[PDB]
This record gives C-alpha cells, sequence and structure tokens, in this order.
C-alpha cells in the first residue's frame, strides 16, 4: 500500500528541483519588493 | 582656593578615564564654579595621543 | 555635464536606436512585445541544438534543443511579468506602466515561443 | 539617521564641528566650561556616521559619540 | 543676514565634463548646488574628479550628494580664502538654503542657536541596556 | 666616540651582539657536547 | 620495565636502529678515497652514531616497541627508577635561567622608572647597569623570596587601573 | 639656455655619530622619543620615505642619489 509508483522520481525530481523553486523566487521577489499601502 | 594645589599629584576615580587609578601631576584648577574645573597632566598618553584631561573635584583625590 | 562622446552622442547611433521596437513609441505594448520576442526567440533556438547534451543525435538534436528554448523562452516570461509586477506598483511611454508592461510581457512569450517554433520549422 | 550626543565634558575646542564633513554639528553658547561654548548636533539626518568628530574630540572620555542607526539615502552617503 | 536666494541663471567654471557627475538620483529625489564670488579666475580641483576654471563673478556648480559640495567648500575657503554657500534642490523645484544655517559658518559660535542633542552628564553616566528594554524598539542608553 | 657607543647600546644593536653571543654559546656547547638528550 | 618498556641496552628494535643509520654512512663512503675529505667526514659522523647510542644505552633510558627513547615526566616514577635526569633535573634546572633573565629584566625595569625619562632608558640600553644587574641574577631565587614575604612583590589593587564593570 | 655643467655644494653635511644615537631624527613626529610601542615601527616605515622628511627637492635628490 506505501510503496510509490516506480515513476515518481521522474515527476517529483523536477517538479521540486524546477519548478516549485521558480514559482518560490516569484513569490519571494514579488513579496519583499511589494510596498505598503 | 578651590581644589588641590597647583603641582601636587593626586589620584584619578573616574571609572571611565583612561587614567583611572593612576597618578597625575595638577596643572591648574578653575575657580569660576565650571563642571570640571580640575586639570590634570599625565607621563603617559591615552590611546588618542592625549596627556591632560579635566576632571571635576570629586574624582580627583591626593595621591594616598 | 556628463562626458560628450560620439559613441554617446552620435546621429547615425542615435536614429538606428530610435528605429529599435524598444524606443519606438506610438506602437502598442503588445505589438512592441510581439516584435522583440520574435527577434530573441529565434535567436535563442541556435546554441541549444548546436551544443547541447544530444546535439550528435540525428534527428533528435533539432527537437531537443528548440523543445530547450521554449522552455528558456517561458523562464523569461515569467521574469518580465514578474518585473512589471514589482516596478510598476502605483509615465510617457505607455510601455512603463503597470497595464503596458502586463500586455508586453505577454506578447513576448506569444512572439519568443512563435520565433522558436519558426526556427525549427526552417531546421526542418 | 544615525544618533549624535554632545555631554557635559565639552571644553568648547570646536574641533569636532571643524573635522565633520557633512556639517552635522555646530558650537553654541554655553556656561558649563571655560570657552563658554558647546557643540550641538541640529542636522543629524544628514550625518554619515563617518566619526571624524570622535576622532577630533580631545576629552577622555568622548564628549560626543555616535551611535550608528537606522540607513537611509543620505546616511548611507550615495549620490544614485 | 537673510536667507540667500538662489540664481539658476548664474554662470558656471569652465569645465570639459566628466562621467563622474549627477546621475538619475538628481532627477528623482534631489540634488545640491553650490554658488561662490571668484575675486579671479583660477584653477580649481573638482571633487568629482579632474581641475575647472572659475569664472571671476559667481560661479555655480551642481552636485550628486552634499558631501560633494561641501568637499569644495572646505578647498574654497581653505587655499583660495573664499565664502561659498550650497542649497538642496528638490526635482519639484524647491530649494532649500544650508550651511551657512543661519549665516555664520558653524565652527563661530553665534548667538541665536538653540542646543540640540546635548545631554547634561557624561558618557558613563548612562543607564544599564537592561533598563531601556522592551520600549517599542531598539533605543541605547544614550537616547533616554 | 661618546655618541658612537651610544649606537652600539641601542635595541637592536644590542639584540645583535646578545643573541649572537647567546647563539654562540649553544653552538660551541654541542660542539663538544653533541647530542645531549639527558642530563646523566 | 615501566609502561611495558624495556631498557634500551636489552632492546632488539634499538640494536637494529644503530646498523640501519651505521649503514647508510657506509654506503656513501665506499665512493670516495680512503683518506679524502669527504671520506673523513663520513668516517666522523659514523663515530659520533656509535658514541650516541651508546650513551643512551648507557644513560639506563627506556625503549619501546619503536625501539626509540622515551622519557618519564612524573617525579615519582622518575626518582623510584633513576629517571631523574630526563625531565625532572631539567625541570629545574629550566626554572633557575628562566627565572634568573625574568629577575634579571625585572630589576632594570624598576631601576630606570626612577630616572627623568624611562622611555629613552629601554630604546637606548643603560649597559653599565645592565651588567650589574646581570650578575646579580644568580641570587634571584632568595631575593624573589625575601620580597614575597616582605610584600613587596606585587602591587596594590588600588594602584592598577582596570576598565568600567 | 641653462648650460649643462657639474654643479655641488661643499661640505652640505657634517659626518658625526651624534644622530645614529638619536632615532627619529629625520622626522619631526619621531625626534621626541618613544611613549608607545607604536612609535618603534613608524620609525622604520618611514626611514625611506624620504620626500615626507623634507619639503625641499633638492635635499630628497641628495639623498636618493647617496642611497
Ligand atoms: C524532510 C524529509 C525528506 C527529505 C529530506 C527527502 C528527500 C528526498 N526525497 Mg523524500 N519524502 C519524504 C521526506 C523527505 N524526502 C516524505 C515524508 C515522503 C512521503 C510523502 C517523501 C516522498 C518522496 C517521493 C515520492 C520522492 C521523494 C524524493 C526525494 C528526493 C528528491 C526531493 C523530492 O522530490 O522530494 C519530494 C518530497 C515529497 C513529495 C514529500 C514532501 C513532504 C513535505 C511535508 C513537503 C530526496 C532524496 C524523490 C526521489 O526519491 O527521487 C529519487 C521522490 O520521487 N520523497
Ligand atoms: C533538479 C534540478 C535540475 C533538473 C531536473 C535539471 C534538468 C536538466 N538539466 Mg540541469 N541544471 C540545474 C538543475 C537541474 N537540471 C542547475 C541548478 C544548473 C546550474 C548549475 C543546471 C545547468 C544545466 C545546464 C547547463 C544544462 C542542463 C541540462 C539539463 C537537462 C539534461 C538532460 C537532457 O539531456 O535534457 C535534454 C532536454 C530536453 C530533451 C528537453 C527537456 C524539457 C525542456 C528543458 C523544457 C520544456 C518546457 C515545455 C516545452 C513548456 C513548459 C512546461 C512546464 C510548464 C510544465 C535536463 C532538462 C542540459 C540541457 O539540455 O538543458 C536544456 C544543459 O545543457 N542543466
Ligand atoms: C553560441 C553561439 C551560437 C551558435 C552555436 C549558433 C548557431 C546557429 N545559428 Mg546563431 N547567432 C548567435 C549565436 C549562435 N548561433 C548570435 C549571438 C547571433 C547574433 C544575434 C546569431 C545570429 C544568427 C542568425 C542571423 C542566424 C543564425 C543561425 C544559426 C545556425 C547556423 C547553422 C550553420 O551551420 O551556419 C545555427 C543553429 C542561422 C539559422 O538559424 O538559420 C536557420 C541564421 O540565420 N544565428
Ligand atoms: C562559461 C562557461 C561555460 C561554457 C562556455 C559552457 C558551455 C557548454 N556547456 Mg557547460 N557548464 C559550465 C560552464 C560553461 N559551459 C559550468 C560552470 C557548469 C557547472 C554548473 C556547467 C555544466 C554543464 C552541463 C551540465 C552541461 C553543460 C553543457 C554545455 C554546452 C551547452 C550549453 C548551452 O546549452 O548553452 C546555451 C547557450 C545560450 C542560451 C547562449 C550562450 C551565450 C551567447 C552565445 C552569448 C552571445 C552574446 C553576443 C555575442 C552579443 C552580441 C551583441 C551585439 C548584438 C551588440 C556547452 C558546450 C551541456 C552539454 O551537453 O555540454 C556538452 C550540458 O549538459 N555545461
Ligand atoms: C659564545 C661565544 C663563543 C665561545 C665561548 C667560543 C669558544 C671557543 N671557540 Mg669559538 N667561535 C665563536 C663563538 C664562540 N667560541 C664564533 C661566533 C665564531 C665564528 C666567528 C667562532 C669561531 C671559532 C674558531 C674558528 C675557533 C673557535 C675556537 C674556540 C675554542 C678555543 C678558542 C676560543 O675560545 O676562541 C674564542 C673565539 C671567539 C669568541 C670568536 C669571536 C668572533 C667574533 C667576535 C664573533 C673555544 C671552545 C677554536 C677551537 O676550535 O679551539 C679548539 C677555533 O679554532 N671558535
Ligand atoms: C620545546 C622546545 C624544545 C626543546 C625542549 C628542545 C630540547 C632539546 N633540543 Mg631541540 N629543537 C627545538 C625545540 C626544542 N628542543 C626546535 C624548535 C628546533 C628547530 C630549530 C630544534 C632543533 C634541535 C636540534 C637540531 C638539536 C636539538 C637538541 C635539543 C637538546 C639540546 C640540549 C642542549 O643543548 O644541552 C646543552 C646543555 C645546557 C646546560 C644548555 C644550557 C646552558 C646554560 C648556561 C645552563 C645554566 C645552568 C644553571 C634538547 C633535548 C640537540 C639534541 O641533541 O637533541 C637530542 C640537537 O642536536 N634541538
Ligand atoms: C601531575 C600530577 C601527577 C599525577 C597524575 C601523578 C601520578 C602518579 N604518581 Mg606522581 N607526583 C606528582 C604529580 C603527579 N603524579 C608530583 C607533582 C610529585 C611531587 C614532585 C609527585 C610525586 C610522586 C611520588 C613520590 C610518587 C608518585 C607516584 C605516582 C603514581 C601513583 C600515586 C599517585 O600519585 O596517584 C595519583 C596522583 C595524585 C592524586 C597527585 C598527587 C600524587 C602525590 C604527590 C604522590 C602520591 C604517592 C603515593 C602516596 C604512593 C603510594 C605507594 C604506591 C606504590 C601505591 C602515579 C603514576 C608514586 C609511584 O611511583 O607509583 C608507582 C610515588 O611513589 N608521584
Ligand atoms: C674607514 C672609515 C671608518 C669610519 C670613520 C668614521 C669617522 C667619523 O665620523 O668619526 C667621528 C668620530 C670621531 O670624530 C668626531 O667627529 C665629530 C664631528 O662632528 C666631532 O668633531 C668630534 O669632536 C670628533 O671626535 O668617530 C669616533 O669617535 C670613532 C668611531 C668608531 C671608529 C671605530 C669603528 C669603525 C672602524
Ligand atoms: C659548560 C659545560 C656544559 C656541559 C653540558 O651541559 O653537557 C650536556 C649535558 C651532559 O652531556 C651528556 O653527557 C656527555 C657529556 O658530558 C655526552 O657527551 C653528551 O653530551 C650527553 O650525553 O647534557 C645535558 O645537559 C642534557 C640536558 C637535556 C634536557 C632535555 C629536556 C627534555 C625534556 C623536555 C620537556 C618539555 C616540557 C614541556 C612539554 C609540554 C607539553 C607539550
Ligand atoms: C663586544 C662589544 C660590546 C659593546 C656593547 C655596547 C657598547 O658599546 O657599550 C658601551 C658601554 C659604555 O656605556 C655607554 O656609554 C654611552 C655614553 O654615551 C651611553 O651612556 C650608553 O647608554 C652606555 O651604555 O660599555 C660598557 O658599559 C661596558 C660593558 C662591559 C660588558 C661586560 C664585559 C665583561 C668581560
Ligand atoms: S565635543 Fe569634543 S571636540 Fe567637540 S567642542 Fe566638545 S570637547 Fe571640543
Ligand atoms: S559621524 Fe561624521 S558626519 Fe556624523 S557628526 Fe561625526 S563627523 Fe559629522
Amino acid at each position: 500500500p506505501f510503496v510509490p509508483p516506480s515513476w515518481a522520481p521522474s515527476v517529483f525530481v523536477p517538479l521540486t528541483g524546477l519548478v516549485l523553486p521558480a514559482i518560490a523566487m516569484a513569490t519571494l521577489f514579488v513579496y519583499i519588493e511589494k510596498e505598503a499601502p | 582656593e578651590v581644589g588641590p594645589k597647583r603641582g601636587s599629584l593626586v589620584k584619578i576615580l573616574r571609572p571611565e578615564s583612561y587614567w583611572f587609578n593612576q597618578v597625575g601631576k595638577v596643572v591648574s584648577v578653575d575657580q569660576s564654579g565650571v563642571r570640571y574645573p580640575v586639570v590634570v597632566r599625565f607621563e603617559n598618553q591615552n590611546y588618542a595621543g592625549v596627556t591632560t584631561n579635566n576632571y571635576a573635584l570629586d574624582e580627583v583625590v591626593a595621591a594616598k | 555635464g556628463m562626458l560628450e562622446t560620439p559613441v554617446t552622442s552620435a546621429p547615425i547611433v542615435a536614429t538606428y536606436l530610435s528605429n529599435l521596437p524598444a524606443y519606438r513609441t506610438g506602437v502598442a505594448p503588445v505589438l512592441r512585445g510581439v516584435e522583440i520576442g520574435l527577434a530573441h526567440g529565434f535567436l535563442l533556438a541556435g546554441p541549444f541544438i548546436k551544443l547541447g547534451p544530444l546535439r550528435n543525435v540525428p534527428e533528435t538534436a533539432e527537437i531537443a534543443g528548440s523543445l530547450s528554448a521554449a522552455g528558456l523562452v517561458l523562464i523569461l516570461a515569467l521574469c518580465l511579468s514578474i518585473y512589471g509586477s514589482a516596478q510598476f506598483q502605483s509615465a510617457r511611454d505607455p510601455l512603463f506602466s503597470a497595464d503596458g508592461w502586463s500586455e508586453f510581457a505577454a506578447g513576448f512569450l506569444v512572439g519568443g515561443e512563435a520565433g522558436v517554433a519558426w526556427a525549427y520549422v526552417c531546421t526542418q | 539617521a544615525h544618533i549624535v550626543k554632545i555631554y557635559d565634558t565639552c571644553i568648547g575646542c570646536t574641533q569636532c564641528v571643524r573635522a565633520c564633513p557633512l556639517d552635522v554639528l555646530e558650537m553654541v553658547p554655553w556656561d558649563g566650561c571655560k570657552a563658554s561654548q558647546m557643540a550641538s548636533a541640529p542636522r543629524t539626518e544628514d550625518c554619515v556616521g563617518c566619526k571624524r568628530c570622535e576622532t577630533a574630540c580631545p576629552t577622555d572620555f568622548l564628549s560626543v559619540r555616535v551611535y550608528l542607526g537606522s540607513e537611509s539615502t543620505r546616511s548611507m552617503g550615495l549620490s544614485y | 543676514w537673510t536667507v540667500p536666494t538662489l540664481n539658476p541663471d548664474t554662470p558656471s567654471p569652465i569645465f570639459g565634463g566628466s562621467t563622474g557627475g549627477l546621475l538619475r538620483k538628481a532627477q528623482t529625489e534631489e540634488f545640491y548646488v553650490i554658488t561662490w564670488e571668484a575675486k579671479k579666475e583660477q584653477i580649481f580641483e573638482m571633487p568629482t574628479g579632474g581641475a575647472a576654471i572659475m569664472r571671476q563673478g559667481p560661479n555655480l556648480l551642481k552636485f550628486g550628494k552634499k558631501e560633494q559640495c561641501l568637499a569644495l567648500t572646505t578647498q574654497l575657503r581653505n587655499k583660495f580664502k573664499l565664502t561659498p554657500c550650497f542649497y538642496r534642490v528638490f526635482p519639484d523645484g524647491k530649494v532649500q538654503y544650508l550651511h551657512p544655517a543661519d549665516g555664520v559658518y558653524p565652527e563661530k559660535v553665534n548667538a541665536g542657536r538653540v542646543g540640540a542633542n546635548q545631554n547634561m552628564r557624561r558618557i558613563g553616566q548612562n543607564v544599564n541596556p537592561i533598563k531601556v528594554k522592551f520600549s517599542g524598539r531598539m533605543m541605547s542608553p544614550a537616547e533616554i | 666616540m661618546k655618541d658612537f657607543t651610544t649606537y652600539l647600546s641601542t635595541a637592536p644593536v644590542i639584540a645583535t651582539i646578545w643573541f649572537t653571543f647567546t647563539a654562540g654559546l649553544l653552538i660551541e656547547i654541542n660542539r663538544y657536547f653533541p647530542d645531549p638528550l639527558v642530563f646523566s | 620495565d615501566i609502561a611495558g618498556l624495556t631498557p634500551c641496552s636489552e632492546s632488539k628494535a634499538y640494536a637494529k636502529l644503530e646498523k640501519k643509520e651505521l649503514k647508510t654512512l657506509e654506503k656513501r663512503l665506499k665512493q670516495y678515497e680512503a683518506d679524502s675529505a669527504p671520506a673523513v667526514a663520513l668516517k666522523a659522523t659514523m663515530e659520533r652514531t656509535k658514541a650516541r647510542f651508546a650513551n643512551y644505552a648507557k644513560a639506563g633510558l627506556l625503549c619501546g616497541n619503536d625501539g626509540l627513547p622515551h622519557l618519564i615526566a612524573d617525579p615519582g616514577l622518575a626518582l623510584k627508577y633513576g629517571h631523574a635526569g630526563e625531565v625532572f633535573i631539567p625541570t629545574f634546572g629550566f626554572l633557575y635561567v628562566a627565572g634568573y633573565i625574568g629577575y634579571v629584566g625585572r630589576q632594570y625595569l624598576i631601576a630606570v622608572k626612577g630616572e627623568a625619562k624611562p622611555t629613552d632608558k629601554e630604546i637606548i640600553i643603560d649597559v653599565p647597569l645592565a651588567t650589574k644587574l646581570a650578575w646579580q641574577g644568580a641570587g634571584w631565587p632568595l631575593a624573589a623570596v625575601q620580597e614575597l614575604q616582605r610584600g613587596t612583590l606585587l602591587e596594590k589593587e588600588e594602584n592598577i587601573t582596570v576598565s568600567p564593570r | 639656455a641653462k648650460k649643462v655643467k657639474i654643479a655641488v655644494d661643499r661640505n652640505p653635511v657634517e659626518t658625526s655619530f651624534e644622530k645614529w644615537a638619536k632615532p627619529g631624527h629625520f622626522s619631526r613626529t619621531l625626534s621626541k622619543g618613544p611613549n608607545t610601542t607604536t612609535w618603534i615601527w613608524n620609525l622604520h616605515a618611514d626611514a625611506h620615505d624620504f620626500d615626507s622628511h623634507t619639503s625641499d627637492l633638492e635635499e630628497i635628490s641628495r639623498k636618493v642619489f647617496s642611497a
């Protein structure tokens, strides 16, 4: 029941190494630059 | 008539002074009621190269 | 004032820059985005195809290189978009505004990907 | 903006005012010293924190003190 | 003594120009203007680099930050024995005058000045940092 | 001659003579008593 | 013996070490003449090598499995088994010289503090005074102790400057 | 049209060991003697900085030539 599929690394490695960092950097860059009301 | 005699040796009691617990020679004592009338000269300079400083009456005591 | 120099102040140089899409005012920001995106997108495919990890494969080299050029254009489009968000939060040219830059970034994505696709068609 | 404080051990030598490269300090009348003048810091918003004033003060310990604080275009000494 | 009014049409020294001049800050935040009278045409050193010739009579220069203006003021006073004064100019057109704030250079004591940031105690009589803790912000014992 | 002997009394000159003497004594002792490891 | 060590005179590895060093010297010797300058120098080295290994064995040192002398530092073990000359005796040899040097320097420093310009007496040494103090330092342990008992060795706490606390 | 010629001054300086016994003689600042160990380093650092000992170009040149 626990064993993940044999293709899990193919999806999660690019996802956590290329995709989430891109969204995280965009989120952080916008946040720090945001001006107070 | 106020302060130690000119040329006498006094011991400094200002904790923030470079010469705390050290002996210096009195150069002059102002009689105008200023905050720090006593002028003392030292034979060893401080970190800025100065060898003289002004002290209040209660910050200086006679040698011993 | 500033140190005058032919490079900084020359007639021939000034005219050339004034005709570039970036400096050509009077054009909608979206259209300027497409014009700029196409030029960079077309060039971006070159180095990936010739020097990529799959460069020596006969037919896969063209596809892999162009597909990586398309990816880089997508990343650049994100950079353009977030730059507008940070820079323009509150003047003569419409481009340098929150509304203008958002259109500019969208045009770059459309033009850039079209240029990458157009470059691929040239090969095959 | 930095914080600059003048303490009552000032002897009114004026060396801090001359040393300051941004005209932050000035001399004002006083009755607490022989020179009858004291240093003042009316324009600390222009202070950059060089501490040239502290280098120039003869009194021991210093009579002028600079406490580096919040940064800004002026205090960070930027021309851009 | 009254606050001088800046004259934007004042002639400027004979200077070729350099890359050490004003930047985009002058157009968005502020810049500084220094003016003085010259007895005779002479060569002086620009704080931004290079040499300039001052015209006889009024002269005017623009600098990017205050320290540059007061650096030139020191040179003019010490060597040429002149009496320059400089302003702060904002992009909106407002002009603020300073140095000399009251017309007399700060090194010389003048009546009418009000002491600022003067503590009537020694450095050694400040309170301990614990006694100024949780005061809403990082505060030194010297501030209180 | 008084000034010259004063020059020889300066710190660098004294140290050179003193260490030259000190080194020479140690070198000579090890020349006549080679390889000392234990007082014995 | 002590700590599992054995006397170097009875150590097999110690004896083998001497042969190795002499063999190395002999190998270089046979490429020269009988009484040439290089040959004489090499023979002199071999004599010192043989003397050194005899002296250490004669001194009754202890050798480990490495076949090299080891020294005993505990005073009780040293005096118990006659190893006082390794560390114990040299300990009091050094302290006498170290105290001699330090005591002589302290005497000179006190002597010039009374002069008008002490600083000029430090860069420019007063050689006649220094030689006088150099000889009188031989009795420093006696003089040092008497100062301690009379209470003039240390300054008063009230005459020493300290930082705010 | 200044002619090219040999030009010297006779006995400009006296040969004595007096100044060998007065460290720092070359500089006004160090001539007073030491008060802190910083003086010792300043003596060696500024020994050959002729241009700062005197403002006379002729005196500087003569030291360079003999050094
Ligand atoms: C975990 C992080 C990570 C991952 C997963 C990758 C993955 C990859 N890297 Mg590496 N790289 C990384 C971090 C990473 N890198 C970092 C941190 C650096 C800097 C030190 C580099 C520097 C680097 C270089 C310099 C190169 C690579 C290359 C590669 C490729 C090698 C395999 C190959 O033959 O691809 C072949 C690739 C393809 C056949 C195409 C794959 C898909 C493309 C790239 C994107 C497609 C996008 C799609 C069309 C539209 C968007 C979809 C999206 C929204 C879901 C592969 C795509 C090589 C390459 O070929 O890059 C292009 C290459 O030259 N990387
Ligand atoms: C600067 C150093 C350098 C260089 C020249 C290269 C070069 C290369 N690397 Mg390597 N690499 C480097 C450092 C470098 N690498 C480092 C430090 C690492 C460790 C992190 C790696 C890790 C790495 C990996 C993992 C891989 C490579 C690969 C490659 C190849 C393809 C790269 C690619 O797709 O670029 C794409 C190129 C561009 C998008 C453009 C490049 C810049 C252009 C040409 C500038 C042109 C400017 C122009 C002249 C200006 C004109 C102005 C005018 C109009 C006014 C290529 C041979 C890949 C391969 O397969 O190699 C065989 C691969 O898989 N590299
Ligand atoms: C640096 C600390 C230190 C240490 C760890 C040791 C350790 C040792 N010493 Mg040594 N010793 C030292 C310093 C030290 N000593 C000093 C400074 C002196 C005075 C100069 C001595 C004088 C001395 C003597 C006279 C003797 C030892 C002995 C010993 C051994 C057993 C007793 C002992 O001292 O127990 C642990 C150590 C301590 C708690 C510190 C104080 C030790 C005192 C000074 C000596 C105790 C001797 C003991 C009563 C002997 C009883 C008979 C024994 C066979 C059981 C042990 C290897 C004995 C020995 O040779 O055993 C084989 C022995 O007879 N030591
Ligand atoms: S703060 Fe120091 S330098 Fe300034 S006037 Fe007072 S004593 Fe003089
Ligand atoms: S720190 Fe610098 S700018 Fe500030 S008052 Fe002191 S000298 Fe002037």
